[PDB]
């Protein structure tokens, strides 16, 4: 069960992290979250999603 | 207050009495055909500031009274509100014993006078209740309506009316013994458990020619308000609800035809109306104001 | 006898009920001729509630006498 | 308030929306026509007088 953590944390800092913004770098997320870029664009696929 | 009239207006004829008519309307007795027939109440301005001044004045505790009036086609039109002198608790009144009393002899010292009206119906307030019909009011209207037919049961609540600064005025009728016949439940909700039992009424209110010229000068700061008026802004929410009915009544109306398209097309030009006037206040403002030092 | 009785919508009733009798006659005479429950009525005279345990053979009424009847409201 | 655009590197706080601020304005234009006339008829009580009464006929 420890997979389905750190990834429910990981959405919960997203979602709390682009909050104010509008236009956002997607780098940028990733520098904060500490995870390469592939795995920003799929979490945040699967969040749209 | 010029290039008008000045004599007897087409608003004063509201005011006129005729005991013949009224006597015809009577004897006629066109209710009891169609049990769906009273849906309009016209209540005069005083009766409406009486009604809600009362209730206020009660505090936390429910109060009670009559209304007098008459009855003309379709519409029930009360004129004049008297109170009673109550004891009420916080949630039920009694008028034990001096209201009747005081029922006959209000009614025959305004006889005395030229209050040439009769008794047209009872109203009581909920202090914070809501507005609708409880299992005792429910009774007491079934008793009256049963052997005096012109009668309707008018609520009020001053506490909310006080609080939101709208009044809340309510004109109910009810069914007799075994008739019965994302959208919001309220429709069953804010009414009791018996909301089967009575039918609400459209309440429209009117005032004379006098009383219109007389409220005209009540107050002269109100031209700031008009002017900065803003329309077109504090109701959007209003106008496209209204287009919503609308479109549903238009639905109707074609369902029907494959005289239901004539409401159907006074809701459209009452919308349209109010838009055009929007639009109007809002072309004399900038003709006003922003065609100066140009 | 001709008693008036009058409710404040504007109905008339005739009744006929010699002065002598009880009140309860009244209330009977108004039970007959339209049905309202004895529970559920009251009738004024003079703008004073009569109570029904005074018989009218010592009453100010002499014939001419209009009773104002209305209807218990109660309110919640 | 206020939402952050991160390339123009733009934090935005508030935006008026034109006519509520027209009758904003114009309230402003209003209070301040009443708050002259209350001053003139404060400094010259006579003259303000006589002035409206010649208006009012």
């Amino acid at each position: 069960h420890i997979e389905e953590l750190l990834r429910n944390i990981r959405t919960q800092v997203l979602i709390k992290l682009i909050k104010p913004y509008t236009r956002i770098h997607i780098p940028f997320i990733s520098k904060e979250l500490n995870i390469d870029v592939a795995d920003v664009e799929s979490l945040l696929v699967q969040c749209i999603l | 207050l010029a290039n008008n009239m000045q004599e007897a207006q087409s608003i004063d004829e509201i005011y006129k009495y005729d005991k013949k008519q009224q006597q015809e309307i009577l004897a006629a007795k066109p209710w009891t055909k169609d049990h769906h027939y009273f849906k309009y109440c016209k209540i005069s301005a005083l009766a409406l500031l009486k009604m809600v001044m009362h209730a206020r004045s009660g505090g936390n505790l429910a109060v009670m009274g009559l209304m007098l009036g008459k009855v003309d086609g379709e519409t029930m039109i009360i004129m004049d509100s008297f109170a009673l002198p109550v004891e009420g608790t916080e949630t039920r009144v009694n008028a034990q014993a001096a209201a009747y009393e005081y029922m006959a002899a209000y009614i025959e010292n305004a006889k005395q006078v030229g209050r040439l009206e009769n008794a047209i119906g009872w109203y009581h307030s909920h202090p914070g209740y809501g507005c609708w019909l409880s299992g005792i009011n429910v009774s007491t209207q079934m008793l009256n309506q049963q052997f005096q037919e012109p009668f309707v049961a008018v609520v009020i609540d001053p506490t909310r009316t006080i609080s939101a600064g709208k009044v809340n005025l309510g004109a109910f009728r009810t069914y007799p013994k075994g008739y019965k016949p994302t959208i919001p439940l309220n429709k069953i909700e804010d009414f009791g458990v018996h909301c089967k039992q009575y039918y609400a009424l459209e309440v429209s209110y009117f005032k004379s020619s006098l009383d219109r010229k007389l409220l005209e000068l009540l107050w002269n700061k109100y031209w700031v308000n008009t002017l900065s008026s803003s329309s077109l802004l504090t109701n959007a929410d209003y106008t496209t609800g209204q287009v919503f009915d609308l479109s549903e009544k238009l639905e109707q109306s074609e369902a029907q035809l494959g005289d239901k398209l004539a409401k159907a097309t006074r809701d459209s030009c009452k919308t349209t109306i109010e838009a055009i006037h929007g639009l109007m206040s809002q072309v004399i403002k900038d003709k006003l104001f922003n065609q100066i030092n140009i | 006898m001709l008693i008036k009785v009058k409710t404040l919508t504007g109905k008339e009733i005739e009744i006929d009920i010699e002065p002598t009798d009880k009140v309860e006659r009244i209330k009977e005479r108004v039970e007959e001729k339209e049905g309202i429950p004895p529970q559920q009525q009251r009738l004024i005279y003079s703008g004073k509630q009569m109570n029904d345990e005074k018989t009218a053979a010592d009453y100010k009424i002499l014939g001419g006498s209009v009773l104002h009847l209305v209807l218990a409201l109660r309110g919640g | 308030n206020g939402f952050i655009d991160q390339i123009d590197g733009i934090v935005h706080f508030e935006t008026r929306e034109a006519l509520p601020t027209w009758d904003k304005q114009i309230q402003s234009l209003c209070f301040q026509v009443n708050n002259l006339l209350e001053k003139i008829s404060q400094t010259a009580p006579e003259w303000t007088a006589q002035a409206m009464e010649a208006q009012m006929a």
